[PDB]
RNA sequence: CCUAAAGAGUAACGGAGGAGCACGAAGGUUGGCUAAUCCUGGUCGGACAUCAGGAGGUUAGUGCAAUGGCAUAAGCCAGCUUGACUGCGAGCGUGACGGCGCGAGCAGGUGCGAAAGCAGGUCAUAGUGAUCCGGUGGUUCUGAAUGGAAGGGCCAUCGC
RNA sequence: UGCCUGGCGGCCGUAGCGCGGUGGUCCCACCUGACCCCAUGCCGAACUCAGAAGUGAAACGCCGUAGCGCCGAUGGUAGUGUGGGGUCUCCCCAUGCGAGAGUAGGGAACUGCCAGGCA
């Protein structure tokens, strides 16, 4: 599960998630899965979608994960009432509309579409299949 | 004195033709000769460096500068501001007078001598060498020394490349192999 | 809290004094400074004494 | 559980007290600052805590001088 | 480099004199010559000057870059300054040690009647 | 320091760290000086000691957190020193108040500098505690009939 | 008057590095000595003094060259004050303000005082 090796700080303000994404182009591969919705992707979701995607292409071609879960999310234990910020439980990437989540190369488009369809079913955010443009 | 007049009245003309220089100032000059006794065993007993300084004083004929530690190092067990060596810089007359005693007298007297290396150059035409014993020089005696100590010599030159550096030293008949 | 308070007493015999602190372990020798004595209105030697 | 945080210091009310074009009497503090974010120009002094103060009556003027593009404050005698 | 290292040495004092708003006596010194200038507070206006490059002064001298030449230039610049009527100036050694030729120039300018 | 919404201020058992000192030099001044790191060569010497040159340009340093500063250096070295002065202070900042802070300049006397000048501690911001009672020294004040003295005041300073 | 050189300011990278060429009568630099004035926590390297045989090599200055650093539109986009609206964790509309990045493009500086040499 993706996670920063180290961080300056353990805990982060909730913050907000406004705006449109940077990294909206297929930069590395030929085909991309792009976020159309807004939300958070946990490390577990990123991994689950990766596994489905990889299996679907039978470990042929190459897959880039463009998103990294670098935001720590805390939670308070059950039956606790205050008394300080909770403990870090998991990590997320903030997603905005347009963010390319995954790229893939060295497979037919037909297979890429299938793999990304399987991946998209693991994600809480609405996605769309995209292709590399010349400009 | 001897090598200084030897440089001006002979060596100049040789290098003017060899490398085909236009101006006389473009010819390499021996800027300075720097000594070094990296005494790193004087952290326990400081008298070792004092005696080493006295030895270096006789060799050069000039008061040695006690070099200090630049930064603290745990590996060698040294703190910043500890005396761990002594250098001497030679320019003008004392430069040549030492350079005289080096080439002719001292270098042959090295124990099991088989010529000095000609690969010891940095890139900007500045030679370096490692003297193993200090007793090779005439000033120091074999019986008088308590402990044998080596030292380093570096010959700084107004050179650009290595070929120009070795060519300058070769004009003074510097033992090469 | 190692530095002890001391008084520097005027040598002019005015009874005027300054106070300061001093690390008595590191520097056992007595502090001695020319300072302005306002009673005689002159720079005179001031010498350390017990607070 | 408990927290190991919960500490802060009093706010020190730093910053610019008199902006550009303001008329100040000599002595007037122009800026309170930690270190010289602004430097003293003409008719301005720098205190021991790097407070910039007017050494003459006049109008405050901010200006950028030098290669580093340092901010100077000066008093235009008026 | 030597000149840049000297400009560094001169900055503190020059910035200070600018702040005080003093009429400077700026000295410049080379191996062969020594110059002198009385520059106005604003800093972009030379009032008087003197040097060993000037033939009026140079003709009287044995060598231009020695103590004795500096003494002459010091006398020269001071007389021309008192002619215009300046008197009060601040000496600016311009990064050179106040010593030897620079000191010689300065001493001669004082003796002549400049107030510093 | 962040939360703090580009003036100030701004809460929570919000997120992170520090203090309860040090220094007669680590203060003053004059003169000078400029870092880290890596590459190349070199006795013992090694990944790293000291020497030389080059690149680099402050990525160092700053007595101790962090932030803001610092080359005219506020960083580093040396000489001479006691301005870590006394009486004051236009004006200003910041506090409900008690208070806390910055300060040109004036008088006296000083140090450094040829001089212009600079110096009323320290790159700055923590290192602390009111009042009462009491102690010590000083004093052109007071002194219960009067002269003294005790005691009180005032100035300096100390204690738990 | 013009050219070149020095000094002191005004102007802060369109003014900086690099690359190519170029200057020594004066000026400047290196350079020549050092017993001295003065100087090295060693060293006449630097500082300093006494000099003018040599040299424009290095440094410094001047001219060319987009190769970099750097500068930089227009348009669009982001954000946003006020008013209004929605499917309200986020947006949209009216109106005003309008970046950053990037793109075209540029860039190889400009200017006063004094002095000196030369024509
Ligand atoms: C769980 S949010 C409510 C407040 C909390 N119990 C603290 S004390
Ligand atoms: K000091
Ligand atoms: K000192
Ligand atoms: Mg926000
Ligand atoms: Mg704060
Ligand atoms: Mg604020
Ligand atoms: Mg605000
Ligand atoms: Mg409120
Ligand atoms: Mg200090
Ligand atoms: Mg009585
Ligand atoms: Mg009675
Ligand atoms: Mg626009
Ligand atoms: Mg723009």
């Amino acid at each position: 599960m993706l996670q920063p090796k180290r961080t300056k700080f353990r805990k982060m303000h909730k913050g907000r998630n406004r705006g449109l994404a940077q990294g909206t182009d297929v930069s590395f591969g030929s085909f991309g899965l792009k976020a159309v919705g807004r939300g958070r992707l946990t490390a577990r979701q990123i991994e689950a979608a990766r596994r489905a995607m990889t299996r679907a292409v039978k470990r042929q071609g190459k897959i880039w994960i463009r998103v990294f879960p670098d935001k720590p999310i805390t939670e308070k234990p059950l039956a606790v009432r205050g008394k300080g910020k909770g403990n870090v439980e998991y990590w997320v990437a903030l997603i905005q509309p347009g963010k390319v989540l995954y790229e893939m190369d060295g497979v037919p488009e037909e297979l890429a579409r299938e793999a990304f369809k399987l991946a998209a079913a693991k994600l809480p955010i609405k996605t769309t299949f995209v292709t590399k443009t010349v400009m | 004195a001897k090598l200084h007049d030897y440089y001006k009245d002979e060596v100049v003309k040789k290098l003017m033709t060899e490398f085909n220089y236009n101006s006389v100032m473009q010819v390499p000059r021996v800027e300075k000769i720097t000594l070094n006794m990296g005494v790193g065993e004087a952290i326990a007993d400081k008298k070792l460096l004092d005696n080493a300084a006295a030895d270096l004083a006789a060799i050069s004929g000039q008061k040695p500068l006690i070099t200090k530690a630049r930064k603290s190092v745990a590996g060698f067990k040294i703190r910043q501001g500890y005396p761990i060596g002594c250098k001497v810089t030679l320019r003008g007359e004392r430069m040549w007078e030492f350079f005289e005693r080096l080439i002719t007298i001292a270098v042959p007297r090295i124990r099991d001598f088989r010529g000095l290396s000609a690969k010891s150059f940095d890139g900007r035409g500045n030679y370096s060498m490692g003297v193993r014993e200090q007793i090779i020089f005439p000033e120091i005696d074999y019986d008088k020394v308590d402990r044998v100590r080596g030292l380093d010599i570096t010959i700084t030159t107004t050179a650009k490349s290595d070929e120009e550096g070795r060519a300058l030293l070769a004009a003074f008949d510097f033992p090469f192999r | 809290g190692i530095r002890e308070k001391i008084k520097l007493v005027s040598s002019a015999g005015t009874g005027h004094f300054y106070t300061t602190t001093k690390n008595k372990r590191t520097k056992p020798e007595k502090l001695e400074l020319k300072k302005f004595d306002p009673v005689v209105r002159q720079h005179v030697i001031y010498k350390e004494a017990k607070i | 559980g408990s927290t190991r945080n919960g500490r802060d210091s009093e706010a020190k009310r730093l910053g610019v007290k008199r902006f550009g074009g303001e008329s100040v009497l000599a002595g007037s503090i122009i800026v309170r600052q930690r270190g010289t974010k602004f430097h003293a120009g003409a008719n301005v002094g720098c205190g021991r805590d790097h407070t910039l103060f007017a050494k003459a009556d006049g109008k405050v003027k901010f200006e950028v001088k030098g290669p580093k593009n340092r901010k100077f404050i000066s008093i235009e005698a008026e | 480099d030597k000149k840049s290292a000297r400009i560094r040495r001169a900055t503190r004092a020059r910035r200070k004199l600018q702040e005080l708003g003093a009429t400077r006596l700026v000295v410049h010194r080379t191996p062969r010559h020594i110059y002198a200038q009385v520059i106005a507070p604003n800093g972009s206006e030379v009032l008087v000057a003197a040097s060993t490059v000037e033939k009026a002064i140079a003709e009287q001298l044995k060598y231009t870059g020695n103590k004795d030449a500096a003494a002459a230039v010091g006398k020269a610049v001071a007389e021309r300054a008192l002619e215009k009527g300046i008197k009060d100036v601040s000496f600016d050694r311009s990064g050179f040690q106040y010593h030897g030729r620079v000191q010689a120039l300065a001493d001669a300018a004082r003796e002549a009647g400049l107030q510093f």
